């Protein structure tokens, strides 16, 4: 038969499964509502365990419970009572025998020792993936320290040692690869001379990987916490999100340079030169998986001032008009072809962040926090499971790194890339607009001339690697 | 077929825009979604007795990648400008976002309708003869919408769409 | 998208984290942090075809003994990892083989042997008496090593083919 379990008056995690309490949905159970007494209970369930659920959890808790609650809550998990002597052990004792034991070493072993690993489980992944809970509340890391520093008897030992030590080194706190990375490829600007480096001095070939670095680490530095509750959209975005909000900044000026040096480029020869590059180097961004480099390229020759240029589209070669044509192809049906193509390349690569921003935004604001059901209010999970599919769709995009060197000089290049200035943005993007208007005036007015503003020459190295021995 | 009409949603973030579309193309009676869904951006309506295709861009979240709305806004045939009327500067973003949109369309006759969104019971700053005045400038309508109980919402995207058929 | 779900077992301190770490994040770990239970996931392109792996990371220590089924029952392919350095590793894996046969009530069950740390010199675990081993149970051996990336897309992307073929 089933184990019994100690009184519920006692323990509160001994409650029996009903409606009122806890409902599933449609081989482990998924959970669709539940009180925070019976989430608690199947995150550090007996019967199995849920690391999934474990993620979900600690992702999206604090929507419906406060750090310092959760941890009283699992501490209470953890004290579990033993079960009195039974009346065969009874007798044994009343002969001067010792009991055997059966049901209190039986509900030792599969019922408390599981549970208390998976709440040290729960604690580690907490400490490991979550710290953010504990840099921002001191005490909050003191009760943790101390119910882990505290934890006696043999069968927990190594864990709590381990996970005591891991708490010290995340309060004080190397990529190895199949083969070499390429060879740094340079073009008019020569190694070290950052004075020269500019889109058409620059290997294209070399803004692209270089860029795509660039990009990959912005990506990579976004953690949940800077998604979950929307905070992004909010007013202390600043405060709670500052690596997306670098990481969208990044993305929005690399479209906008990419709009002033056409737009700048009077001449209309030069001006093909640039469009070209650019198109270059978005090929390279396709072959690197850099769809968020993709998507910028995309965005600047779609926008109100390069569009119009027609006398400069006629002069684009049919190939890379037809390149530029099927990246914007990815992003339309809203996106269907862009969440294909993700899905379908090999890692590494660079997710376009904005689709997860919406579908983040929507999930929250499409679902209620509660569900009622038989007069009381139940968490409701499926909402903060529909959230954390979309922050571990980010995360597993965020492990794999690119097999390309740094070139520290061209990346402070576009580290520091201001195409704005000091202006403010409606000024500026009208300021580009305007120019458009004056390189290519609007019919019937006629089209002027401009002189030619670079000296070197513009004749594109192409995109194809070069390997010296 | 039938007529399938491309509209956008625009507007400040951070302000409850979205519930203007999810509330629309919901099960209107079950408060629920998926966003990730195809086609949970699809609805067949009956607009005067006129069958058709709505299929809504609404790019909520995305409000910092301010380079990319030339991109989304291109896409479109109609327009929800949406502020929020417990949001001053949300409405003072309104004729940048209608600038931007006749620029992008190239036309000073977009089809374009003014939202008033109410997205919680914050005091109201924006009181609705303030849009009135606004959207009788640029000569469009103008609907206020609630975020909570669906009111208003049936009522902006058809009028869009009318705006869109009587162009 | 085909889904796999691998899992890593063997004896404490064999390894089982820092190759699963190593393919997913091309990171050597040096801290011995026991296990409970981690999850990973991984999509990758195999043979042409692009997958998902789920990859279960378990605890080795003996202390979690009892709580093994729960996560046999889920697997479709199971990493039977030892360190060529711990004779008593090895001799543990044929406990981990029966287990999986009987909680999957199948002589059939997806499965490579691995032997870890093979960048150590001092070896105690011969290959030739792995491979022995190995051929008995029908199945591959690959030995590894997590700090070096020896063998380790091997050892996995071998696992997923077993499944693909089962
Ligand atoms: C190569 C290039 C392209 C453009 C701007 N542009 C144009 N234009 C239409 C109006 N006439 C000018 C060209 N069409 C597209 C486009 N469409 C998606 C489907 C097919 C095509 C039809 N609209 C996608 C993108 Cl992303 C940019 C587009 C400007 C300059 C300076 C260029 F060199
Ligand atoms: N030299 C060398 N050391 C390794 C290798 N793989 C793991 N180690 C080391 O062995 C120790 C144990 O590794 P770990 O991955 O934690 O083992 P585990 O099998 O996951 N242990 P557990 O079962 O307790 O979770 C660590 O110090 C780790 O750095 C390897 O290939 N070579
Ligand atoms: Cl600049
Ligand atoms: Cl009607
Ligand atoms: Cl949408
Ligand atoms: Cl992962
Ligand atoms: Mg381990
Ligand atoms: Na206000």
């Amino acid at each position: 038969g089933q184990m019994r379990l100690p009184s519920a008056d006692v323990y509160r995690f001994a409650e029996p499964d009903s409606e009122e309490n806890i409902i599933f949905e449609e081989g482990i159970p998924i959970i669709k509502a539940g009180t925070v007494i019976k989430l608690i209970e199947r995150l550090t369930y007996h019967m199995y365990a849920d690391p999934n659920f474990v993620r979900t959890f600690l992702t999206t808790y604090r929507s419906f419970c406060k750090p310092q609650e959760l941890l009283s809550l699992i501490i209470e998990r953890f004290e579990i009572p033993e079960p009195e002597p039974t009346e065969a052990d009874r007798i044994a004792i009343e002969n001067g025998d010792q009991p055997l034991s059966a049901e209190l070493k039986r509900f030792r072993k599969e019922y408390i020792q599981p549970v208390q690993l998976r709440v040290l489980n729960v604690c580690r992944h907490w400490v490991e993936h979550h710290f953010y809970d504990f840099e921002r509340d001191a005490y909050l890391l003191q009760r943790m320290e101390e119910f882990i520093g505290t934890v006696r008897g043999k069968a927990m030992k190594k864990w709590v040692e381990s996970i005591t030590k891991i708490i010290q080194r995340k309060k004080i706190a190397n990529i190895t690869f199949q083969s070499s990375p390429p060879t740094v490829e340079w073009h008019i600007s020569r190694p070290g001379h950052i004075e020269t480096f500019d889109l058409l001095t620059l290997h294209p070939i070399e803004i692209a990987r270089q860029l795509t670095l660039l990009e990959s680490d912005l990506y990579r530095a976004v953690q949940p916490s800077e998604l979950v509750g929307s905070v992004w959209t909010k007013e202390d975005k600043e405060i709670n999100s500052p690596n997306l909000l670098k990481m969208i900044r990044h993305t929005t000026n690399l479209t906008l340079w990419f709009e002033k040096c056409i737009v700048e480029t009077e001449n209309l020869e030069e001006r093909v030169a640039v469009v070209s590059r650019i198109i270059e180097i978005l090929q390279v961004f396709q072959e690197l998986n850099n769809f968020n480099g993709v998507l910028e390229v995309v965005s600047a020759m779609n926008s109100s001032p390069v569009y119009r240029l027609d006398h400069t589209f006629e002069q684009i070669p049919s190939r890379q008009k037809k390149i530029l044509e099927e990246a914007h192809e990815l992003s339309e049906d809203h996106y269907k072809k862009y969440l294909a193509k993700l899905r379908s390349i090999n890692p590494p690569c660079v997710p376009f962040f904005g689709i997860y921003l919406t579908n983040i935004l929507k999930t929250e604001e499409g679902n209620p926090e509660v569900l009622k059901r038989h007069g009381k209010e139940l968490i409701n999970f499926s909402k903060r499971r529909k959230v954390a599919e979309i922050t571990g769709e980010i995360q597993q995009y965020q492990n794999q790194p690119y097999c390309l060197r740094v070139e520290s000089d061209i990346k402070r290049f576009f580290e520091n890339l201001n195409p704005m200035g000091n202006s403010m943005e409606k000024e500026f993007t009208d300021y580009l607009f305007n120019k458009s208007l004056e390189i290519e005036p609007r019919n019937p007015k006629p089209l002027p001339r401009f002189p030619k503003k670079y000296s070197y020459p513009l004749k594109s190295p192409g995109v194809r690697p070069s390997n010296p021995r | 077929g039938m007529t399938e009409y491309k509209l956008v949603v625009v507007g400040a973030g951070g302000v409850g825009k979205s519930a203007l579309t999810i509330q629309l193309i919901q099960n209107h009676f079950v408060d629920e979604y998926d966003p990730t869904i195809e086609d949970s951006y699809r609805k067949q309506v009956v607009i005067d007795g006129e069958t058709c295709l709505l299929d809504i861009l609404d790019t909520a979240g995305q409000e910092e990648y301010s380079a990319m709305r030339d991109q989304y806004m291109r896409t479109g045939e109609g327009f929800l400008c949406v502020f929020a009327i417990n949001n001053t500067k949300s409405f003072e973003d309104i004729h940048q976002y209608r600038e931007q949109i006749k620029r992008v369309k190239d036309s000073d006759d977009v089809p374009m309708v003014l939202v008033g969104n109410k997205c919680d019971l914050a005091a109201r700053t924006v009181e609705s003869r303030q849009a009135q005045d606004l959207a009788r400038s640029y000569g469009i309508p103008y609907i206020e919408t609630s975020a909570k109980t669906r009111q208003g919402v049936e009522d902006a995207f058809y009028t869009l769409v009318r705006e869109i058929r009587q162009h």
